[PDB]
Order: C-alpha cells, then structure tokens, then sequence
RNA sequence: AAGUGUAGUAUCUGUUCUUAUCAGUUUAAUAUCUG
RNA sequence: CAGAUACUAACAC
C-alpha cells in the first residue's frame, strides 16, 4: 500500500538492502526520476528513513526508466506504509 | 520512409502575453506564448517598435503565464501553466539571452486533462505564493520565499480541492500583507448530474469562492464563496493594500460587478452598447480581455468587448469601499 | 489515375476506385485507426500525407500487393477487405490546414510543406540515407536527454501526443544544439564521435538541401 | 526465539580425513558442552560427521560461526540436521 | 422487460453482429453499436467457454520451436565463434515474419485452422 | 503404452482421457483410476 | 475509481458520455489550435469559445435518464 | 451432473427448422448453419 | 520440547550407517471461530464469511459475550489475536448501531491493550476502538466513558485519555472539542480538568502535523491549567502544551501567544518535575519562533536553566540537555552567546566520568554535545573534549570517541587547527591501543577522523600504519579482525600519492590471512583486499593477480556469508578491471564456483554473483560462459535459476545480444518446462535491460514471444506477456508497431485468466503496449467488451480501460467512436465535425 | 546433504446428487440456493 | 473437500 498522497519538496531515501530497487516495481534496472515524498512520510522521527521498508536511508530513491515513461512517478507519495 | 522535421516561420499568433522586468533592469519586456513556443519581446520606447529577444521551442502546450515578483526583488519570474503536470518557474538571463528553469515542480500527469492543474494559474499580487488549478476537482498551492542567499525556494502543494466543482477563472486578490487569497469563479455541478428533469441544471448558480492560503498554519481555507446572479466569464484584481480597495471586478455577460468580503455592497455597471447597433439584438456582450495599469495616485483597467471596443474602467471610493463603477469608451 | 482517395471527416482515409467500363466506385481499401483530417497530400501512387484536426500529421501507405481491381461479404472489422499501413506519426502542436509536396528552392531537394493555423510553416524532408538518418537519431536522443524542453514536457511524449512517434525526427530540436552552453555541446558532440563545428554542419546541411 | 530447522544436531562435510577426537571436541566443543560426535569410517562416509550439543542455543552458536571454517587446507561446511536429507542414500 | 433477438435484429444497422446473448446487456442498443464501429476488436470467444484459455490443447504432439532462417542459416543450431557472420545475420539477413494485422485474436482451433515510392531511401 | 506420451514441456499426456501428468509417476496413479478404467472399458 | 473519469462494470450509456464531453470540452480549452479551429468555424470570439464552452460543462448530453 | 452441465435440461425450439428441439444450447447455436 | 534431553535411544535412530562414537446461534459462532483459529485457509475464510454475516442474526450482545472472553485467553498467538481482529472489524461495520448497548463492556477488555508495550497488540487495539468508534456514535463514546474521566485510579484516566484519542483519530477534531471545552473546565473535580487536558497531549502525540488546522483551539483548552493552584494541573497543562508544539512544529507559533507569559510566570515560580515540565514546553516552542523571540526567550530561559544544571534528578537531567538541544540548535539565536554562556557551565557539570555510567545520559550528552558543535562549529567543542581521549576510564572514552565520530562525520575536518590534529591523533592512537575489549565506537572514530582530515594525515601515516600492523600481528581473532576493518575505512585516505608503498605491504600482510582459521577475521581480510584493488592498480599491487585468481578459487567455495560477500566483490572487482591479468581457463574455473554461489541465501551475493559471470563474459568471451549458464537452467532450485536468467541478460548486455541470442533461441527448442521458461525470463530482463538496442532484435524474437503465448502453460504465458512489456517499454518511439500489435492479438486473449501472476503479467504488458502502440489501440480492444453482457467480461475489460484513461485522458478524445444522438440525449461531437 | 518460512497458481488421486410442473433468489445463459 | 506432486514472485531469511 503506497500512500499516494501530493508528493512534496522532500526527497526519497533507499536503506543499503533496497538500494538500486525501483520503489514502484523492484527493477535494478536504469534508475531515473528522482523520488519525492510527502512531507508526513518526511517528517519527525520519519527524516531520512527508506520509501520501501523504513529502514535507515543512504541513497537517494530512483524512479525506473520504465516507470518514468509510464508515469508512474506521477502518482503522489510511494512510501510503502 | 524516414522524415527531418523543421520549421521555416515559426508560430505567429499569441494565447499570452504577460509584463514585467524580465531583464531586472528597469526597462519593461513582454513574455508571449504562441502555444508551442515561448518569446520575450521588448518594445523600445524611442522608436515604439517591438525586438524579439528571445524564442525557444517548449515543445509542449502553454496553457498559462504569469509574471511574480517576490517582496523587495527587482526581477519579474515567468511562471508557466502547461500540458506537463509541472509548475515551472523560469528567470530571463540577459547576459546568456536564455530562459533559465528556477523549479520544476511535478504534481500529476501530462495532457491537457480535467481533473490535473494547469489551464489556471493566479498569484499572490506581493508574489508569496502562486495558485495553479485545472477546470474541475484539483487546485495545489505553492509558497514562494528566497533563502539566504537569495534564490527563489517553493514549498511542498497545498491542496484546495473541491469534488463535482468547475472552475471558470481564477485570480490572487491583493490583500497587501495579510494573508494570501485566491478568488475563484466556480460551479458545481453534483446536482446537475442528479437531477433528470434537468431543473437543478438549470438551476445552478455560478459563484464567486475566496480561498484563503493561512501562512501560519500552512493550509488553504475555503474561506468565502457567495453565489452569482449571472454568470461571470472572468476575473480582475483590484489593486489593494495602500494602492486600492482590493476585491475583484466579475466580467458577466452584458455586466460587470465588483465584489469584496465584508460591508461593502455589490456595485454592477451594465456594459454600454454600439448606438445603432447591426448585431442580432439577442446575443449578449462579453468582456473578452483585460489590462491593469497602476501609477502612483491612481489606477484603472482596460477592458475590451467581444466587437473590439475597450473601455476605460475605474472605481469611486469612499473610505475603503468602492461605491461606483464608471467606464468611459476608449477607443476600438 | 483510376484512385480516388477520400478523407472522411472521422474515419480518416478510404481508396475508391473508378471502373470506367462498369460505371462504378469501388472501395478498395481503408485506415485502421479514427483521423479527424483536416487536410491531404498525395505523395505516391500508394502513399498519402494526412493532417487531422489535433495537430497531427501521418503517413498511410498501401501495403505492396494491394489490388484495387475489385450479405456475403463483411470485409474486415467492419471496414474495406484490405488495409492502409501507418508509415509515418508525429504530433506537429499545431493544427495543419495544409500539405504540399514542393520544391522550395531551385534546383533543391523535393519536401512536404505544412501550415499551421497559428501560422507556422514547416517541412518534413526524407533522409536520403542510413548514415544521415543514424546520425540525426542519435543527436535526438541525446538532446532528449541533456537539453530537456522548457516547461518540463518529456519530448519522446510530446511528439507522441495521440499516436506514438513514427519515422520523424524533430529538426526543431536537433537545433537546440546551437543554443546550448559549449560544455554540453562539447559533452554531446563527444557522445556523437564528432565536435561542435561539426555537429553545427551537418544541421545547416539538411535544413540548406531542402529549404533554407 | 529461533527458526524451526534449528536443531541441536549438526551435519559436517568437507572434515578432514586424518582429524582426531580431540580435535573434533577443541573445534565444536568452543560452543558449550558437547553430547556426542559421529565421524564417517567408510568410503562412502569419510570426511563428515555429526555433532550433537548438550543444548539448542550452543548449537545455534556453532552453526552460525563455523561454516566456511579453515582447519587445515579446507573450509568446513556445517548444516543444521535434516531426517529426510540424512537418510538420502537409503 | 428486455428486447427478443428478434426485436433488438430489426432495430439496428448490422442486425449479423446480434448474437443471442446481446439482448441481455444493460444498454444492448449501445453494445451492438460498438461492436458495428469501424476498427473496433471483438472480444475473446472463449469469454463463455466452460475450459479455461488454451486448456484443451492436450493430446497433440507438437515439434520443437522452428528457429528463422538467418538465425538457422549462422549454423549454432548445429554447434549445439564466427562472431562476424553472428552481427550479419542480425544486421543484414534479418527478415521480418509474417505479421498478423490489428484486431486478429488468436484462440484454441486458430493454429490448426510513376509508380515509384515517395521519399525512398537511396541505394547504399 | 498407446496412450502414454511426452509433451514438448517435459510432462506427460495421456491420449485416451487428455489427462497432465507431472510425472512419469502420475501418469501411473492415473492408470490404476476411475476415468482411466472407464476409458478402458 | 478515485480517479474522475474511470468506469467499472455498472457504467451506463450517459455517465460514459458525460465524460467524453467534459473531458473533449476541456482538451478544447488547453488545446489552443483546435480552440483557434472552432472560433473561426463558428466565427466567434476565442474568450466566448471557451465562455461557451464552460457553460456545456455543466449538463453536454441533457438531463441523466 | 454431465446432463446439467451441457445444458441438456433446458429444449429451444426453432419453427424456421420445422419445429425441431435441440435441448442444447451449444447444439441451437451451431444449427443455425446446419442443414435443417 | 526442542532442547528437551534425549536418551541414547532416541540419539541412536537419528543416525545412517558409517559412524563411529567419539443458544445454537451461540453454537454456531463456537463452530466458526474453531475454524478461524485453527483449520486450513479456505475454511478460515468460509467460517470468516460465515460469522460476518451472522452478526445480524446473533446481534452485538451475545457475539461480544463470546468474543471478549475469546481475546481476553491467555495463550492466544499475535497471528490468532490478529484473525480474531480482522473478525472484529468487520462484525463491528457489519453491527453499525447495534453496538451501542455493549460499547462500555467492549472498551473496559480492550483498554489494557491501548498501553501494552507490544507494538502490534497495541495498534490492534487501537484500530478495533477506532472501528468500535465507527459503530457508535460520539454521543455513546462520550456517554460511556464521561465517568471514568473522573475515576479515581490514574491507570483508568491513562487509558480513559489513550481511547479518547482514538476515538479522535477517526471522529473529526471538531466533534469532540466542546465536550473537551466543557471537561477541562469542570470546577467539581480537577482530575476530571486533567483527564480533559491529557486527552489533548495524547491527541497532539498520536496526530502529528494533523493538529496544525485545530491547534489555537487545543491550545485555549488547555492554557488556564498552567495558572491552577494544582501543582498537578500545572505540571501536565505544560506537558500538553509541549506535546501540541511539538506536533505543530516549524509552523502555529500564533496559536501559543496566550499560553507564552503563564509559562514564563511558573519558569520563574517553579521547581522540580514541575519545572522540568515547564522547561519541557518552553524548550519545544523556542524552535517555532522568529530569530527577534527566540534570542530573547533563550535568554529568559537561561537564567533558571543554568541553575537546573546543578539539580541531581534523572528526569531534569535528560530535560535540560534536551532544552539546550532545542534553544542552540533554533536557527536565530546568537552563536557567540552559545560559546560565551552555555558552554563553561555545561562542560563544567556533564562532562565528566559521572555521565558515562549510564547509557540513558551518555546518549542524551552525546547527542547533546554534537548539537552544540552543529552551531558553534566543530573545533571550540571538539578541543573541550580532546584531552579525555587519554582519561583512564575505558567507558568514558568511548563516550568522547562517539562525541568527535559524530561531530567530524557531519561538520568535516576544516575548522581544525593543527595543534588540535596531534592532540586528536594522540589521543585515537592511545585509545585505539589501550583498549581491553573491541568496541566498533574506536573503529568508527579513527577511520572518520582519518578520513575527514584527508591529505592533512600525511605526517601521522608511517606512525599509523606501523600501530594497525602491530595490532595486525596481534595473536587475537577479534583483534585482527578490528585492524583489517579499521585498513578497509582507512583505504580513501592511502590513495595519496606517497601512502601507495604504505599499502604494499599491507598487501603482503593479509595474503599470508587467507588462511585465517575463522571465517569472520577472513572476511575482514579480504574486505581490507577489496579496498586495495580499488585504491591500486592490479599491475601496482604487490601479490600478483595471476597468483592471487588461484589463492581466491577456495575462499570463493567458502559457506560462510562474511568470506561470501567479501570474496566474490574482490573477484568481481578484479574480473572487471584486472580482467587481462588472467587466463581463460582460470575465469571459466571460476565461472564453476560461480554456479554453486547461486545458491546463496542472500541476494547480495546472488546480486554480486551474477555481475562476475557477466565481467567474464566481458574478458573471456560469452560463448563459453554462457554454455554454462543454460546448462544451469535445468536446475530444480528457482531462486538459483532466476539468477542464471538474470545472469544470461547481464552476458547479453555486456556483449550484444547478436551474440548470446541464436544460443537462447535454441535453448527453448529444448523439451523442458523450466529451460523454456528460464529462456523467456531472460528474454524478461534482455529487453529491461537492453532498451533502445531491442528494436534490433524485436523481429528475431516476435515468433518466439507468439510460440509462448499460445502455450497451454499459464507460466509460458505470464513470461511472454513480461517480455512483452518491456520490449514495449524499450522500443517506444521506434517504428516496431506491426511486431506489437501482432503480439497483442496473442497477449489480449489473456485478460480472462484468474491466476494472480499471469493476470499482473498481461496487464503489466498492456500498460507497456498503450504507450508503444498507442492508446488508440487500447481502447480498439476494449469497446466491445465495456458493454458486454457478462459481468466478467465488463470488470476486466473496465479495468483495462482505466489503465488507459488514467494512463491517456487527453489521447483518448481523438480517438472516442462516434454515439449516435438519443431521443432525450446528445451524444453526437459536434464542434469536432466542423469543416474549416 | 545448498535448508526453511511467507503470499499465490496448476495438475493426477479419491468425492462430483434423475425433478414432477411452476414460482422466486440468481446468472450472459445455465447451474447453485429457497418454496 | 483432503492428500500427493509440480510451479510462480531477481518473495524473504
Ligand atoms: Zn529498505
Ligand atoms: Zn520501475
Ligand atoms: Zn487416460
Ligand atoms: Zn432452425
């Protein structure tokens, strides 16, 4: 279950076992348009914590190629909640 | 088989055209969209001729433009409305001769579509925040501020949705340095839809919503809304704070009104018609555009018809309130 | 000739024969998708240029082997027996009224001239070989990607508006290249194997041979 | 609070040939207090062994510390014990 | 309160496209208006099939995937290097096979059942 | 066996009932089985 | 079906329509050109165009059955 | 259970076929095409 | 049961051969819930189904008779609770009103759960009382739990005040506010004015950024309670307060204007808890203030904390670290007030010995003393400290260790004087050293320090390098193992120009650890490896590539995870850059060992693994690796078979596809389910991964793709569809449509299947095939179906149609059919039918 | 001797229900369930 | 409805 709500200036974040992962649709392959969050998913005790499982975030979370000419980047927050 | 695609001439007419000090300087420039193209214009005062500075390809559909100015600046922003689902902001660069991309904020998906924002597009008149809504549902606002080192920052949206309703126009009222407003002119039709005798449609009153952005509490209230006696086309700011009584002038078939929250009064002007006129005598007048010119002492608005006569439009105030619409004819 | 190619309002592009001897029209052939045309050009015996009123602009084809010598019949999905082939999309923005195959200069190259309805005036132009073709291709995805348009538009999605992008490439952003900063000419012409000066050329090349 | 293949039973391979007893119990016996050791003596069982511990917990401990375990040229492999499995060549 | 097939047959333009289950739709009249449209595609015809999709094909014994030509004529069919005859079968003997047009599903039994072009190329 | 066969998937068909087998095995149960009896008789 | 303008199952004839009208009338409004189109069809006033326009918004195929 | 689930309890009846009964509903829809 | 003694009896059996010895509805529901509880997964669902309706027949009374005493047993499982949960729920929406009567009896059994400290037993109950506040009325929440607002027992007002809460997690803000507004000023008992007053703490705790649009209103329910003569009410009104500031923050400092001077009043009146308190809510305010206010309210706040700093209590202790926290980490207040006021009596009281005795108040002075440095700026802290870096205690210089890895890890080395270089270094070497246990704190600090300083670490290296090479040659596992960690953090650093001849030896070192008897240390061995081919060149490092490929063949066949994941990077590092340094017989050896690391639990490894296979293709061509590979596509094992097909579209990727496709084409004439199924997931990943290059080889495919998709197999089918997809995806804007659309008559007939996988398959492809051959396409295969008789056939096929509405709005206009006019409506485009 | 768990499919095995004459619940239709 | 078998998801450990 993704959030999906409006998606605001805060930036997705990947902990070290989800990193290169797609948030969409898991793929390694090509990452691409840069994750936005949120600001729920951003805020307190959530700051810097990974879009995919909650875990402590390192990287920055990428939207696929694929997901980016599907628009599925487009779809408001993806934390997975 | 296989084709290059060039233009030759490119696209002539103009959907935009927006003013402002694009350059920073003190001289005035004109931003114009010809739908599929973007170009910055300068008219030289000595000659009174028009240069164009600049053209680029969009390579999408501008749906709306305004020009924003934040607080204490002295350069004009170009913000875009386009077939993209992103609000883009954009600073002329004189010395490079090149639109430079400020933001880029996304929201929701490409095309010209109902429910994403896009073909309105309203600011606040001391350029604190910017409103950027589509026909039906969806409204987002973004607040505007510079950092410390005095670059243009935009917020997260906020939302200002509303089911079932349609949007005619929208425009940012200037209420100085309270808190930013957004008037819209809106219709629902829930009702319409629910209705088979077709009464409700029929029925429907367009109204005129006040959307207040509290910058205190970061959240949009639907602050005011008061229904129409006729249908508005759109809308202008009237200038506020030190520089008039603020509010909004409602252009409607065959009127005009001013409207503002609180005391005062609705005033309504009928918009004059051609002596002898050879129209079909059951078709109303629309006002079909509108420019503001502000000057220290005064302002007024141009307003023209559907048949190309611009009047010259000002208010009469008492104290704070507006007590009179007077247009004079200006020219054709 | 005998064909007769009627746009319909709608259902785009239907061939007609006339049979002189029997006195008669016979469909042949039609479209398989909706074309709003606006406007048609004739290019080859076989091949028409359409424009529709969404600011497209096509290419259909007859099929090699088509023959137009022609409650049983039904023909297929409930048009004509035998189908056109689309050879050709690309959304061009702006309304086309008109199609014209011309020589724009003398002693130049042959080109489809359109206009628009906010008056814009175009060419699309046939490569005359693979070498060209590659080498325009490969300017177009890389400017795609490094010089992304203005207002926040993916290109690719752009010029496929209502039908995904067919067989053009876009001029009009290959031409972006002389706008750039000259750190990302330099990065392109690097991903082209060529340098700037080069790149530039080739560019007034093309749009020198058919129109200037 | 552990998984259920988990076992105080734990299968050897890769065991060299020449090891003694004392060996077996140093290498294993590290974890806590052993219950018996088994070592292959045929060609077909040479070089594993089943180690028995006292306790599941111990046995855990070894399992996860002594897989990929240098004595000698070669790398112990440790598996928790399976019936199934064991009894394979039957 | 529903049309005969003999009713609903008589009120439309291709009475051929009424089937005996159209008359039960909610708007019938909209439904075999659609399905009359030029390019349109009809649905699967196994939608009221009892089997389930491509579940009665069993008995039949069937040859192994017939590879194309060019990919057959590089000689690996055999081989199971030439790494120069690999790229020409690709990028010079690739032919395209025979592609179905729009609109023409598959199912079960399917298997078993100046004249000179414009804007041409030049020759290399 | 006449009915007995091999698909192009590695399982197995039987071509008296079109019945799948996973395996060899199955194939076997299926044999010692009602439908299968019936087929027969 | 949080997205306006999706059908399911018990989508009729009008409510499928509606949306075809009211997302057609509002491509028109962003689609310049086939604005520019209509307003010389009709010879007319872009800013009536699209007056006109927004009052179809309200009921494009007469009243739900 | 095979009678109820080749639809063998319902009989269409067609005049245009002389009156004749199919007692199939798969067994109508190919008479159609047939020789009667 | 599992660590049970056994006989020998029982040990003896476990053993082959070889070895030697060194009413009736109330019925009906018992029947159900025993076949929710226990029973195989369908009858869990029919007995589900079951019971959810029967509530009506049963009503709430005896349901809730049975079922409270069923949630209240004592061994029930979290999953069991969970079911019985997901039971309660939907009798609760199936009940609606009839839970009216029973509310106080349902509440009083799940209240305990609203402060259990088990995570999930306490968000169950917070979602059953949410639901149970969905059944019931305000009205009924309100008229059962008003009498326990003034319950003598502080655990019912606790728990009272949690539910309340919960009720306003669901029932807007606004509906309870007026019964809050009439309760917190409830003359007749000040615990019922309390209770009212921690029910909007817990509702500002629970809402988070939420309360901003109701937050005056919260605030003006609250503020009079700070003014009471209740020592008690004063206390919680300002942990109410800080609790609506700390949910409100940044923004709503407007809301708290009436509430900022009784603060300040009981600042200056107050003591202990009570105090802290206060000090609390001021502390979580400053934060929410412009820089004019917050110097002037730090200031105020001042000249009481400075006095807290002497106070012995744990709580104010935690509290005036915290406010110090919050007061120097506010943006506007003064940097030099911070440096001239705050810091000599706050290093003169916390840091010392005392305060590392705890973890409670080590982490809140650390935290602390990293928030000071985040403003005042890194060197003024970090020269406070350095000294205890050589202070006796093991504890307390861990404590300053974590203080400077902390500091220097965010703020970098630039603010550090050179003096301030020798003593930090000093001071890491001797507690480097000097410590009798490991500790990853000492690791973490050198290695950061090291690396934030940089080139700067020039004249310390021999020194450095000469101590970790000691500690290296220490006998100790857990001590090596800490040393080649500490040579794998420090690598960055020996990039410079000189540090190379440094790390050549270190190179000789750890090849002689390759045999390192446990295989944690070897791990840290070869991480320390990994780090060196990365910093030198293959040629450049001391032991030859050519004898190490053979040395890391066996430690490649290591079980053990840490010597897994560390061997296979430094042969996939080598194997990628190295590539030249070794023979082909060597690589297709490894390849080999490569197959068996397939079968590793981590995907890491797997990850890692099927990269190497590739970087060999790249060296030793793909023929010979990719030989390998399809012969591992027999393998019953998936996990280990996806890997190889992952491994095979890596191989075609490196080198292009024209080489490894005739061999895959071929591998799918062989008759087995798994090949044929491991050769179209490949062709998956080839197309995902390849993109525009698939237009090449789309056509050789297309027959290949038709042969699948008309297979009887479902998995056959959901595998062509994936490629499909992202053949689709990758060919956008190519021409390639006549090869789509002959893939979509195959791939449509598919939209009826009921399997999950193969449906998410065929829909991923029409999503991929609606931007590849277009929308228009789409809705050609859709409108027959959107008005068909069967309600199956218009589920499917409206749920395609709204991928591609949502999908193509705007698209769609040009290419909706012509509907005729009706009668009564208009259907008919007209402004579309115009002629210009 | 490369194991176990989660979520979901498919295929053999052993069960797959005679009814008059209508109605209702249902479904595309049948079947199912209730008179 | 139960058992056996096969399989899917770069599923997880
Ligand atoms: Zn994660
Ligand atoms: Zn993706
Ligand atoms: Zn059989
Ligand atoms: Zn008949």
């Amino acid at each position: 279950i993704f959030c999906r709500k409006q998606a605001g200036v805060a930036i997705g974040r990947l902990c070290e076992k989800c990193d290169g992962k797609c948030v969409i649709c898991d793929s390694y392959v090509r990452p691409c348009t840069l994750v936005r969050i949120c600001d729920e998913c951003n805020y307190g005790s959530y700051q810097g914590r990974c879009v995919i499982c909650g875990g402590p975030g390192v990287s920055d979370a990428y939207y696929c190629k694929e997901c980016t000419i599907q628009e599925k980047d487009r779809d408001g927050c993806p934390k997975i909640v | 088989m296989f084709l290059y695609n060039l233009t030759l001439q490119r696209a002539t007419g103009i959907s935009f055209a927006i003013h402002g000090n694009f350059s920073g300087t003190k001289q005035q420039e004109i931003v114009v969209s010809r739908g599929k193209i973007l170009e910055l214009l300068r008219p030289d005062p000595n000659t009174g001729k028009v240069h164009t500075l600049l053209t680029v390809e969009v390579f999408g559909v501008i749906r709306s433009l305004m020009a924003f100015r934040l607080t204490g600046g002295t350069k004009d922003y170009i913000v875009v409305g386009s077939d993209s689902g992103r609000i883009v902001i954009l600073e002329y660069q004189p010395s490079k001769n090149m639109f430079e991309k400020i933001h880029q904020e996304t929201f929701g998906k490409s095309g010209c579509r109902r429910i994403v924002p896009g073909q309105f597009l309203a600011v606040d008149p001391k350029g604190r925040a910017v409103m950027i809504s589509a026909i039906e549902k969806q409204k987002l606002v973004y607040i505007l501020n510079r950092d410390a080192a005095a670059r243009l920052t935009i917020s997260s949206p906020l939302e200002a949705h509303k089911a079932n309703t349609l949007v005619y126009h929208v425009v940012g009222v200037d209420v100085g340095f309270e808190n930013p407003m957004f008037a819209c002119l809106e219709m629902d039709y829930e009702e319409a839809d629910n209705d088979p005798t077709g009464e409700a449609a029929a029925n429907t009153q367009q109204t005129l919503t006040f959307y207040e952005l509290d910058l205190g509490l970061n959240h949009v209230v639907r602050k005011y809304s008061e229904p129409l006696e006729e249908h508005g086309n759109f809308l202008i700011t009237v200038p506020g704070g030190s520089d008039g009584p603020s509010g909004v002038l409602i252009c409607s078939e065959n009127y005009i009104t001013y409207k503002n929250f609180g005391d005062q009064p609705d005033i309504r002007c009928p918009i004059p018609r051609r002596r002898n006129d050879l129209d079909d005598p059951e078709r109303g007048m629309i006002f079909v555009c509108s420019a503001t010119h502000k000057t220290k002492s005064m302002f007024f608005f141009l307003a023209q018809t559907e048949q190309g006569d611009i009047f010259k439009i000002t208010l009469e105030t008492d104290e704070d309130m507006v007590t009179e619409i007077r247009l004079k004819y200006f020219d054709t | 000739g005998h064909r007769v190619i009627v746009s319909d309002v709608q259902e785009s592009f239907i061939w007609v024969r006339y049979k002189r001897n029997e006195n008669q029209l016979i469909i042949f052939a039609d479209d398989t998708y909706p074309r709003w045309v606006t406007t048609a050009s004739l290019l080859d015996y076989d091949t028409v240029a359409g424009a529709d009123k969404f600011g497209n602009i096509c290419v259909v084809r007859l099929p090699p082997n088509t023959n137009d010598e022609v409650l049983w019949d039904r023909g297929l999905l409930n048009g004509a027996s035998q189908k056109a082939e689309v050879i050709m999309n690309y959304h061009v923005g702006e309304t086309v009224l008109s199609l014209q195959k011309t020589t724009l200069i003398p002693g130049g190259s042959e080109s489809l001239v359109y206009t628009t309805l906010s008056g814009g005036i175009g060419i699309l132009v046939p490569f005359t070989s693979h070498e060209d073709h590659d080498f325009f291709q490969h300017v177009e995805m890389h400017l795609r990607s490094e010089h992304p348009p203005l207002c926040g538009r993916d290109h690719l999605s752009f010029r496929s508006y209502y039908f995904p992008v067919k067989n053009v490439i876009d001029g009009d952003l290959c031409e972006q290249f002389n706008s750039m900063e000259p750190n990302k000419q330099k990065n392109v012409s690097e991903e082209l194997d060529r340098t700037p000066p080069e790149v530039s050329k080739k560019l007034e090349d093309i749009r020198t041979r058919y129109a200037f | 609070r552990l998984p259920p293949e988990v076992n105080r039973i734990l299968y050897i391979r890769n065991l060299p040939y020449k090891i003694t007893a004392e060996e077996m119990y140093d290498i294993f016996g590290k974890y806590g207090p052993i219950r018996q050791i088994r070592v292959g003596n045929t060609p077909e069982t040479r070089g594993t062994a089943y180690v028995v511990y006292e306790d599941i917990f111990d046995a855990k401990n070894a399992c996860d510390h002594l897989s990929g375990f240098n004595v000698c040229n070669r790398y112990l492999v440790v598996l928790y014990y399976n019936a199934n499995r064991a009894f394979q060549k039957m | 309160n529903r049309f005969t097939v003999a009713e609903l047959k008589q009120l439309v333009a291709r009475p051929d496209v009424v089937e005996m289950h159209d008359v039960t739709a909610q708007d019938p009249k909209l439904l075999v208006h659609l399905k009359a449209t030029r390019n349109s595609v009809p649905v699967p015809r196994h939608w009221c099939f009892k089997r389930k999709y491509l579940q009665g094909k069993r008995g039949i014994e069937k040859p192994p995937f017939e590879l194309p030509d060019f990919i057959k004529r590089t000689g690996i069919q055999e081989m199971r290097i030439d790494y120069q005859k690999l790229h020409d079968a690709f990028f010079k003997w690739q032919t395209k096979p025979k592609l179905t047009i729009h609109g023409d599903l598959y199912y079960e039994g399917k298997e078993f059942e100046d004249r000179t072009p414009w804007g041409e190329l030049e020759p290399s | 066996d006449p009915y007995f066969m091999k698909n192009h998937l590695g399982s197995y068909e039987c071509k008296l009932c079109l019945t799948l087998h996973n395996n060899e095995g199955s194939y076997l149960a299926h044999t010692q089985g009602k439908k299968h009896q019936t087929n027969l008789a | 079906s949080k997205y306006i303008g999706t059908g399911h199952a018990d989508t009729t004839k009008w409510e499928w329509l509606v949306n075809q009208h009211r997302d057609s009338y509002c491509s028109y409004m962003g689609h310049f050109d086939l604005l520019n189109y209509f307003a010389i069809a009709e010879n007319e006033s872009k800013a009536r165009v699209r007056f006109n326009l927004m009052e179809k918004m309200l009921q494009p195929c007469g009243p739900p059955a | 259970w095979l009678y109820k689930l080749h639809g063998l309890n319902i009989n269409y009846n067609c005049e245009i076929c002389g009156n004749y009964t199919y007692r199939g509903p798969k067994a109508f829809q190919r008479h159609f095409a047939e020789w009667r | 049961e599992r660590n049970r003694p056994l006989s020998d009896e029982e040990l003896d059996a476990m053993f082959p051969e070889g070895y030697k010895v060194l009413e009736q509805k109330e019925r009906k529901i018992m029947k159900l819930l025993l076949k929710i509880k226990n029973g195989t997964p369908p009858m869990r669902k029919a007995a589900l189904r079951q019971i959810t309706d029967k509530a009506r027949e049963f009503g709430a009374g005896p349901l809730f008779n049975q079922i409270l005493p069923l949630l209240m047993s004592p061994t029930l499982e979290d999953q069991e609770r969970h079911l019985l949960v997901k039971v309660i729920d939907r009798i609760l929406y199936k009940l609606d009103d009839l839970v009216r009567p029973y509310v106080h009896k349902i509440l009083v059994v799940i209240e305990p759960l609203l402060i259990d400290e088990d995570y999930y037993a306490r968000v169950e109950g917070r979602e059953i009382i949410s639901n149970l506040a969905k059944a019931a009325g305000l009205a009924t929440m309100i008229s059962t739990m008003r009498p326990d607002i003034d319950n003598m027992d502080e655990y019912v007002r606790n728990t009272t005040a949690r539910a309340f809460a919960v009720v306003a997690s669901a029932l807007g803000i606004p509906s309870l506010l007026p019964f809050l507004k009439a309760v917190c000023k409830s003359k007749k008992s000040w615990q019922a004015r309390h209770t009212g007053i921690k029910i909007v703490q817990q509702i500002a705790i629970l809402m988070g950024c939420a309360i901003l649009p109701h937050l005056r209103s919260l605030v003006e329910i609250i503020e009079h309670g700070l003014v009471d003569e209740q020592q008690k009410v004063r206390t919680i009104s300002a942990l109410a307060i800080a609790a609506l500031a700390e949910a409100a923050t940044p923004y709503g400092i407007e809301s708290f204007d009436s509430v900022l001077k009784p603060l300040w009043k009981g600042i200056r009146q107050h003591r202990g808890k009570g105090l802290a308190a206060f000090l609390k809510a001021i502390g979580y305010l400053i934060p929410l203030m412009d820089a004019e206010y917050a110097n002037y309210y730090t200031r105020e706040v001042m000249l009481i904390l400075i006095r807290e700093f002497q106070s012995p209590d744990e709580e104010m202790k935690k509290i005036v670290l915290k406010v110090v926290k919050q007061c120097c980490g506010t943006d506007g207040v003064e940097a030099n007030y911070i440096k001239t006021e705050i810091l000599p009596p706050f290093f003169k009281h916390f840091w010392q010995h005392r305060m590392a005795l705890d973890r409670r108040n080590y982490r809140q002075l650390v935290d602390t003393t990293v928030e000071l440095a985040n403003k005042v700026g890194a060197a003024e802290i970090i020269s406070r400290i350095v000294d205890d870096l050589k202070d006796e205690a093991e504890q307390y210089r861990k404590m300053v260790m974590e203080t400077i890895e902390k500091i220097m890890g965010n703020l970098g080395a630039a603010d550090i004087d050179h003096k301030l270089e020798e003593q930090l270094i000093d001071g890491i070497l001797y507690a480097f050293q000097e410590q009798t246990t490991e500790d990853s704190v000492m690791l973490n600090g050198f290695g950061t320090v090291v690396n934030a300083l940089g080139k700067r670490v020039k004249p310390y290296l021999p020194q450095i390098c000469g101590t970790v090479l000691w500690r290296l040659n220490n006998k100790s596992a857990k001590v090596r193992q800490q040393a080649a960690d500490l040579i794998s953090r420090t690598a960055v650093v020996m990039k410079t120009c000189q540090e190379e001849k440094l790390m050549g030896h270190l190179g000789v070192v750890l090849y002689e650890y390759l045999g390192e008897e446990y295989p944690e240390v070897l791990g840290s061995i070869l991480g320390a490896l990994k780090a060196i081919v990365n910093v030198i060149g293959m040629h450049k490092m001391t032991p030859p590539i050519k004898d190490l490929l053979p040395r890391l063949t066996p430690i490649l066949k290591n079980r053990h995870e840490k010597v897994q994941e560390n061997c296979i990077d430094l042969v996939g590092r080598i194997a990628d850059r190295g590539a030249e340094y070794v023979s082909a017989r060597e690589w297709m050896r490894i390849c080999f060992e490569l197959l068996e690391l397939l079968k590793a639990h981590k995907k890491a490894i797997r990850r890692a693994t099927v990269n190497t296979f590739g970087y060999i293709a790249k060296a030793i061509g793909p023929h010979d690796v990719l030989a390998t590979l399809l012969n591992n596509l027999k393998v019953q094992e998936r996990q280990n078979r996806v890997c190889t097909t992952v491994a095979i579209a890596i191989v075609a990727e490196t080198c292009s596809p024209f080489t490894v496709l005739p061999a895959l084409m071929n591998e799918y004439r062989v008759p087995e389910l798994n090949v044929q199924n491991g050769v179209l997931k490949s062709l998956s990943f080839l197309f995902e991964y390849i993109g525009e290059m698939g237009k090449d080889y789309i056509y050789a495919v297309t027959p290949l793709l038709e042969d699948a998709l008309m297979d009887r197999d479902l998995v056959h089918r959901q595998t062509a569809s994936a490629v499909v997809q992202h053949m689709s995806l990758g060919v956008y804007g190519f021409g390639c449509e006549d090869s789509l659309n002959h893939l979509l008559n195959y791939v449509w007939p598919n939209v009826f299947e009921t399997s999950p996988h193969v449906i998410q398959a065929v829909m991923g492809a029409l999503e991929g095939l609606r931007v590849a051959i277009g929308p228009c396409r789409m809705l050609q295969y859709c409108l027959q179906g959107l008005f068909h008789p069967a309600r199956k056939v218009r589920d499917v096929y409206w749920k395609i149609y709204n991928s591609i509405y949502i999908g193509s709005q705007d698209a769609l206009i040009a290419h909706y059919p012509r509907i005729y006019n009706d009668d009564k409506n208009t259907y008919i485009r007209y402004e579309l039918d115009y002629i210009l």
